[PDB]
């Protein structure tokens, strides 16, 4: 099972938006303490699980509705139900056992998911949004579900969700 | 049967035969590209690397527009079809990998090709890039991009479950024939000399679908499928002209009612969906705003017998406060 989604074609503000977006469910989440722009998470799923295969039926509609012509403005708002919809197994996830580990922890997990998804078991799921500027240069969404090597560090759970905050 | 005839063959030759350009974002040229041009090198690079391609087709509104250019629906995105049973290997990955290197050799002329990396091509042209093997379904996707609108998508797709909403957006146009044509002669396309040409539906007959795109007639087949836009989608055919054909819309014009509410339950969910697809569908246009708004409010009052008011007078509601907001403005 493998589903992935980029998108090159978003605006400063949309981004911006979901910049935002991503920032309350860090504030929302138990925080842990022990140029280019990235914000996001990585959560880690299991597919023998009804949550987990309930999330993917959700992640997988979400890309097909992304995949319509002229949604790229709805892009904000449908987000805006995808991970904030707690009645919903995406939404309900990452309420719980969503942890923010500091940018020396998260700088790792990012540039392996980025070696992981460029060259063709724990399935992953994460999006992510990035800036290249001052300027901006490039805004990009990634978001996708992946089955891979390790890029947790026996550090997280299953359904444990991991917040990404580069700067 | 299948055939067209002249002028749909020089409707089709035409869009393929356009130059489309291809806007690339920072220090990158424009890339002009014909829509013949690259369903040929995609298909030979492809099967230089021992890839194979079963066909290459027309979606969508191209199709339907090369069978009737009155319907209305317009030609507005050439969609490009490529059937390819991309079991293994990674072969979703060479495909994309293809694809790119494809649009290098596109480039005008004066660039130091040295510099560009196949990631900077995704990042200077690339506007969606999409890749699906769940269950049944095996497709990918590369859309291009290009400033004045137009959408150039590259489909590859190896099983896909639902290809069509409703019947005039079942078409499908393979395109074989049409480029064996441009190979084989040097002589120009006339009303004797022009390719044979053969449409598909992916929705039951040709002969069906083609009578209810040319009567402006809606249909569809398999309402399991339906949306919350299908609800949105059946308005969208019924204000440009298209009627029903009267056979049982009764559990559907009722289903997309219900799974409208459903999928949009709240008040202000409804409001965004619906203030969103007025602008992104009816531009500029507040006459065919007002009048899909007086279409989609009739069809959600006569078709929803529900009897709870909760979904339907708000939902009522919302549509008469925005046909008066259109209206007033």
């Amino acid at each position: 099972v493998n589903i992935e989604f980029e998108a090159y074609s978003l605006s400063d503000n949309d981004y911006d938006g979901i910049k935002k977006l991503l920032q309350q469910l860090f504030l929302k989440a138990p925080v842990n303490t022990a140029d280019v722009e990235v914000f996001g998470f990585i959560s880690l799923l299991n597919l023998t699980e009804r949550k987990g295969t309930q999330c993917v039926e959700q992640i997988q509609e979400l890309v097909l509705r992304f995949c319509e012509k002229n949604c790229e403005k709805s892009m904000v708002e449908q987000l805006d139900k995808f991970l904030n919809d707690t009645t919903k197994p995406v939404g309900l996830l990452l309420s719980e056992r969503f942890i923010n580990v500091p940018p020396q922890i998260a700088l790792p997990m990012y540039q392996q998911l980025q070696k992981e998804l460029a060259g063709a078991g724990k399935c992953y799921f994460y999006l992510l949004i990035s800036k290249t500027f001052q300027v901006t240069a490039l805004v990009s969404l990634k978001a996708g579900l992946i089955q891979s090597r390790s890029t947790l560090s026996d550090f997280q759970g299953t359904f444990m969700t991991v917040g990404i905050a580069l700067s | 049967p299948n055939v067209l005839n002249w002028e749909q063959v020089q409707r089709l030759d035409g869009i393929l035969s356009e130059t489309i350009p291809i806007h690339g974002r920072g220090n990158f040229p424009t890339l002009e590209l014909q829509p013949s041009l690259i369903v040929k090198v995609v298909r030979r690079r492809l099967a230089e690397k021992r890839i194979g391609v079963r066909d290459v087709r027309l979606n969508g509104s191209a199709a339907s527009h090369v069978l009737h250019q009155d319907s209305g629906l317009g030609y507005k995105d050439l969609d490009l079809i490529f059937c390819a049973d991309l079991r293994g290997e990674g072969e979703f990955q060479t495909v994309k990998d293809v694809v790119l290197d494809c649009l290098l050799d596109f480039l005008p002329e004066g660039v130091n090709k040295e510099k560009i990396t196949p990631l900077t091509l995704k990042e200077a042209y690339v506007q969606k890039m999409v890749k699906v093997c769940n269950d049944s379904d095996r497709w990918s996707l590369i859309s291009l991009s290009n400033n004045s609108g137009k959408n150039v998508e590259l489909k590859f797709v190896d099983s896909l479950r639902r290809q069509f909403e409703f019947s005039v957006d079942s078409f499908q146009i393979k395109l074989d024939s049409l480029l064996l044509f441009y190979e084989c002669s040097e002589n120009p396309m006339t009303e004797t000399f022009h390719p044979t040409i053969i449409g598909e539906s992916v929705y039951g007959d040709f002969q069906e679908a083609f009578d209810h795109l040319c009567n402006k007639i809606i249909a569809t087949r398999n309402p399991e499928e339906i949306r919350g836009g299908g609800l949105l989608k059946y308005c969208n055919l019924l204000v440009r002209g298209f009627r029903p054909a009267s056979d049982e819309i009764k559990t559907l014009q009722r289903y997309m009612c219900s799974r409208f509410f459903i999928d949009f339950s709240d008040i202000g969910e409804q409001q965004r969906k619906l203030e969103s697809y007025l602008q992104n569908h009816f531009v500029g246009l507040e006459d065919r705003k007002y009048e899909y708004l007086m279409t989609l409010h009739g069809v959600v009052n006569e078709s929803t017998v529900c009897l709870m008011g909760h979904e339907r007078r708000q939902t009522l509601n919302l549509i008469t406060m925005l046909a008066i907001r259109v209206l007033a403005d």
